[PDB]
């Protein structure tokens, strides 16, 4: 039995938990970071963000490559080699884990790897390599992250049931895999296999893949992958079984085939959910709600005043940035600074080909919180820059409060869409209105030009376009 | 004191963080810069 | 001859030209347009940004598709045939070159064809298609466009020595191409050239390409293109003569080889020169400076105030986004409205491989300027995506006032790198804090998160850096 004190232990690193560790550690307080696996990092960098980035990049350059051929730039077949794509997957990953590794030990940010669970208001016992550490802390810091969600009625244990894990680790390329959930990651691991040669089946209980983004935007992105998946919409998976030959999945709904269809693979990314009930937080006396959340106020403290807790377990939206974000300000209040975490916007992008990329208010959350708004459009069949480079059916949103002609918010579909989030993101936070967006000089021919063009069309002004507002 | 009203909706990044560190409401600041924007040196006049 | 009378007329229909035309026409002004090409768009469209972005996409997917092999994804070698290219890059400019002129039918703004020269204060005579057309005007503008710079003992006549409008017709890929200026326009041209299969020579007479870039962006740039480029810095051209085999070409300078050299193809790309001594504009009073621009103040118009100019016939910098913008307020102007061309920054991107792109201060500017200033960057060794992507050599730099904090300008190298400026530049507009970018919360993992990244440097809060700004 060790037994450690410390001014600040972080429970989880994960993008939140090592960012809110490596600020208390700047801000010269002792800090250690509690971590079940054997690297820094997370889900983002280890089974998320990161290597499915790297496998899109690949996906992306194939496409384009093959786009090439109608143009006179005729490569031949690509000869694949999982093995090595894999490799390289993994030299990225062990890149950047070592280098958190590194700032670890550069900041003496202490990290002990084991299983963390409270046993008092200021005592944290780890199970890990090393037996039992006793950890008696000042302040803990709660980022503990989620996990995916799993139906019951799948034989999850077969090893032709995959999450987003299983997916990331590459270990084939079936002939014809199923993905259950029109989700970011579901259809961002379809645009993967792919580009590898699976056929690929898509099965969405609503009528619209990727629900919380606008209509408008996702009609553009549906009718492009519309080709390359076949997409079930309002249809529900009603019973999956597993033979010796595939996994028979049978589904009920407008689009469902009527018999079992018979998979290679089938990826079940249906969502996830947090792991705040699995800590025993609540001997600490921390309130864990209904759904494993932990709920937080905006310097993200639990009930218990030396408590806080971060990222993915304090609830939607559960994306990297909010939680690296929302670990400065808990590091810096702890600190004693006063800060309060309270964006006006989270940008949210899908990699997916084109991407489907917004931030600020959507169109149905304007509607439902009954906001007077307008919208101003730009399409990229008008871009030359996105004409000459193939992607002339992509489109940039932005959406103004009607009186006050701010912007609140905007959304992009198109390759490297996600891209252009930056500028529409501090317009909002800055409190601009469509004539300071028209009137900042934006680079020709570019694709985040039409931006501007789209407050111009709101202003009235634009001569790229017919102009309905003369 | 603070409230998180429609100066603080409008408000830039800077101001807000201003505006809550020291407990102002910001419908009673006023902005002299351009189109009535509220500067760094609107609250710290403010504060005293 | 042919009499017509206008409210406006503009005369050259590039970006400037195009732009403040269809500008008056929305404002309810009668208006004419004279292009002496067969096309609207000028040389952005037809000979310039859309046709130099379009190859430049290409040579860009072979190369990333070359780099692919090493991680696992062997494409075959790609088989090339050049006139399908050329086909392609006509069809990207038709379909933008059609828009412009059914724009121009839905806004009813007559294109007169041919050359436009001024004869008197309200009068200008087109010779073209249809013969002589004399226009009488209550307002022109001016937006006739700049050209490219040749000198006197180059014999340009030979096909293999081009400017760049010859180096966009693809005629043949040179097996030795020399590139003359390391300026955006030469240096893209070699990175499409390059890609096709030319070995590429680059003489620049300063000490860096780009000279207007900071020195800490073009030296990553610098590392990378000198793996694929002969690069001659501080080097003159001093004779160019044309034989059977070549074009032999003499240099003087650091690295000048001490026997001219032969090359296949010369490109001469050392800059451009405004076209306003072309026009007759003395005959309707208009001064035309000895640089041959005709300057204008800040709503546009020249010494005679009918008579407005925009784009790169006023002045640095040539850039298509520039006169796009004073086609705009000159058109408003002529319409009434009390508008003013001062823009606090104008963005300059190079499409190369990384592309250099800034915008604001550089450095260079600030010290002129006698401004203190800290600058902030952020390397993309640290960034998952650009590692992820293949592009980890890249840099994201912003300045900021060192008294306000207020950011004053920002540069990036880097794969993509041009796409980042939008909100730099917009941040620069709004006189952000170096606070309000850094708390924007940026989307992870993306390039473009290095702004705020590089914000927070300057904060001392940044995490996925070592923090130097960290306590003791
Ligand atoms: C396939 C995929 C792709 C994604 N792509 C993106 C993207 O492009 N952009 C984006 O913004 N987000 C993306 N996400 C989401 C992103 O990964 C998460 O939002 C982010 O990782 C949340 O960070 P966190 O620090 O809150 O949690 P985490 O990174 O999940 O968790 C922190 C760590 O704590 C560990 N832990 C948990 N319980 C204990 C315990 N009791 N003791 C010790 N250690 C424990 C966990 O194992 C984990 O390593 C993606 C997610 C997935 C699955
Ligand atoms: C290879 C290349 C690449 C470039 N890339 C970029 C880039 O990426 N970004 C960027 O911002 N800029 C770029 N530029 C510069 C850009 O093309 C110019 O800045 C822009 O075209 C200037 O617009 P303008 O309307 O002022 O002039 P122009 O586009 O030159 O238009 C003037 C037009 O008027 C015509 N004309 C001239 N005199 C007469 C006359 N007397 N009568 C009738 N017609 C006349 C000309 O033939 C021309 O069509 C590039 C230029 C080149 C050469």
């Amino acid at each position: 039995s060790t037994e450690i004190k410390t001014q600040v232990v972080v429970l989880g690193a994960g993008p939140a938990g090592y960012s809110a560790a490596f600020r208390c550690a700047d801000l010269g307080l002792e800090t250690v970071i509690v971590e079940r696996y054997n690297t820094l990092g997370g889900v983002c960098l280890n089974v998320g963000c990161i290597p499915s980035k790297a496998l899109l990049h690949v996906a992306k350059v194939i496409e384009e490559a093959k786009a090439l051929a109608e143009h006179g730039i005729v490569f031949g077949e690509p000869k694949t080699d999982i093995d090595k794509i894999r490799t390289w997957k993994e030299k990225v990953i062990n890149q950047l884990t070592g280098g958190l590794a590194g700032m670890a030990k550069g900041r003496k940010v202490k990290v002990v790897n084991g299983l963390g669970k409270f046993t008092g208001a200021n005592t944290l016992e780890v199970e890990g390599e090393n037996g039992k550490t006793v950890i008696n802390f000042d302040n803990a810091i709660i980022a503990a992250g989620s996990r995916p969600i799993q139906l019951p009625f799948i034989p999850h244990e077969d090893p032709r049931i995959w999450d987003s894990t299983d997916a990331l680790e590459l270990k084939e390329v079936p002939e014809r895999l199923l993905v259950m959930g029109g989700g970011i990651i579901g259809l961002e691991m379809g645009t993967v296999y792919h580009a590898l040669g699976s056929q690929i089946d898509v099965v969405e209980m609503f009528d619209q893949v990727i629900p919380a983004a606008d209509k408008d935007i996702v009609k553009v992105f549906t009718k492009r992958i519309s080709k390359k998946f076949n997409l079930m919409l309002e249809t529900k998976v009603t019973a999956v079984e597993a033979k010796e030959d595939g996994i028979y999945v049978t589904m009920e709904g407008k689009k469902a085939p009527a018999e079992p269809q018979r998979y290679d693979a089938v990826l079940v990314a249906i969502g996830r959910v947090p792991n705040g009930k699995n800590l025993d937080a609540g001997k600490a006396g921390v309130e864990v709600d209904d759904r494993g959340f932990i709920r937080v106020d905006k310097q993200l403290r639990t009930n218990v005043p030396h408590i806080f807790a971060i990222g993915d377990i304090v609830g939607q939206p559960m994306l990297a940035h909010k939680g690296v974000h929302e670990g400065h300000v808990a590091a810096e209040v702890i600190a004693g600074k006063k800060h309060y975490f309270d964006p006006k916007v989270i940008p949210s992008i899908a990699y997916t080909e084109p991407e489907v990329a917004w931030v600020g208010l959507t169109e149905k959350e304007a509607k439902e919180k009954g906001i007077s708004y307008e919208t101003a459009t730009f399409p990229w069949a008008a871009s030359g820059r996105a004409i000459a480079s193939d992607c002339a059916d992509g489109m940039t949103k932005l959406i103004f409060d009607k009186e006050s002609h701010r912007v609140i918010g905007g959304a992009i579909v198109g390759t490297n869409g996600g891209e252009l989030l930056g500028e529409i993101g501090l317009a909002i936070e800055m409190g601009c209105d469509a004539e300071d967006i028209a009137l900042t000089i934006h680079a020709h021919p570019t694709l985040h030009e039409s931006v501007g063009l789209a407050a111009e069309v709101f202003e009235g002004s634009i001569t790229d376009l017919p102009n309905p507002k003369a | 004191e603070f409230a998180e009203n429609d100066a603080y909706v409008h408000a830039t990044p800077l101001i807000r963080r201003l505006a809550r560190e020291f407990g102002v409401n910001l419908a009673k600041v006023k902005g002299t810069g351009r189109k009535g924007r509220i500067l760094r040196e609107d609250v710290q006049a403010y504060v005293k």
